[PDB]
Order: C-alpha cells, then sequence, then structure tokens
C-alpha cells in the first residue's frame, strides 16, 4: 500500500505546502513537498476530551469565560456530526492550539 | 444533503480560531482529506509546525534544500 498512498498523498502534500510555507522559487517547494510525504510514510479519545476540559478550566481562570462557552458549545453542535475521525482531528488542532 | 458535512467542517474551524490554531479553512480541509486517508495527527501537527518554521527561516528551508538535494 505503500506506493499507492505516497501517490494519494501527492497532491495534498502539495497543498500543505503552498497553504502554508509561501510561494515562489521551484526548489524550495519540491523539497518541502518530499519532506511531507516522508515524515508521514493512536489518539486516545478520553485525553481530547480532558484537554478540552482543561482548556475550558484555563480559559475561566484568566477571566475569559466566553471563550470557554464557545469551545464547550462547539463541542457540544459538533456531537450529532461525530464519526471516528473526529478525536483525530481535535487531536490535531490540540496540537496545534496557541 | 448530506453534504452536512460542511457544517461539520465549520465547527471544526470554529473549534480552530478558538484554540488559535492559525488555521484558515483551506489548511484544515486538507488535514481532513490527509487524516481520513490514514495520516496520523500527531505527525501531522509535526510536519506543519516544521512547515511554518520553514516559511519564517530562510537557514533552515536552504538547510532542507541542501539534504535534499544531497
Amino acid at each position: 500500500g505503500s506506493m499507492a498512498f505516497l501517490a494519494q498523498l501527492g497532491a495534498l502534500a502539495d497543498d500543505l505546502v503552498s497553504a502554508i510555507v509561501g510561494i515562489p522559487q521551484t526548489t524550495q517547494r519540491d523539497a518541502c513537498r518530499d519532506f511531507v510525504l516522508r515524515s508521514l510514510r493512536r489518539t486516545n479519545q478520553f485525553e481530547v476530551q480532558d484537554r478540552l476540559n482543561g482548556l475550558e478550566e484555563r480559559f475561566s481562570i484568566v477571566g475569559r469565560d466566553a471563550l470557554a462557552d464557545a469551545l464547550r458549545t462547539r463541542l457540544d453542535a459538533l456531537e450529532p456530526h461525530q464519526n471516528q475521525f473526529t478525536p483525530e482531528l481535535l487531536h490535531l488542532l490540540l496540537e496545534l492550539a496557541d | 444533503k448530506q453534504a452536512a458535512a460542511q457544517q461539520a467542517v465549520d465547527i471544526l474551524h470554529e473549534i480552530a480560531t478558538i484554540l488559535n490554531c492559525h488555521l484558515d479553512r483551506r489548511t484544515l480541509s486538507i488535514c481532513i482529506s490527509m487524516i481520513e486517508n490514514g495520516v496520523n495527527p500527531e505527525a501531522l501537527a509535526n510536519v506543519i509546525k516544521e512547515l511554518r518554521v520553514l516559511g519564517q527561516d530562510p537557514q533552515q528551508l536552504d538547510a532542507l534544500v541542501a539534504n535534499y538535494l544531497a
């Protein structure tokens, strides 16, 4: 599945580079894309929810209760849309949170 | 109208703004297609972080280009 796996990620690796890194200079773009395919060649749902709970708590402690309510209610709005990929996507956002 | 996939993605990007992830809807869309084709989200996270530093530091992008050429 490896050759097929890389062929399937090729256009998306390009998107990731184009959306994030910048724009012209062919050289840099082919090196970023090779890096993406090479790097990618399980999430614990209880942990994801615990980290989202701790964020809500932290927002409130620092005087941003509205942000806590936002987070809590978006996660409520997400539940009827829950599938096997939802915890992974939130895990990804937790890893990029700032 | 099972294309309410647009709504699920809308709520994910709201959470992304709340967490201050610095992803626009387009970049999140790319991530979604990658994870659903079985890319590990931690690895994806690491790739995105590295891509961000590559675009911010010419020295590190050139370091990548040189490894890629050798």
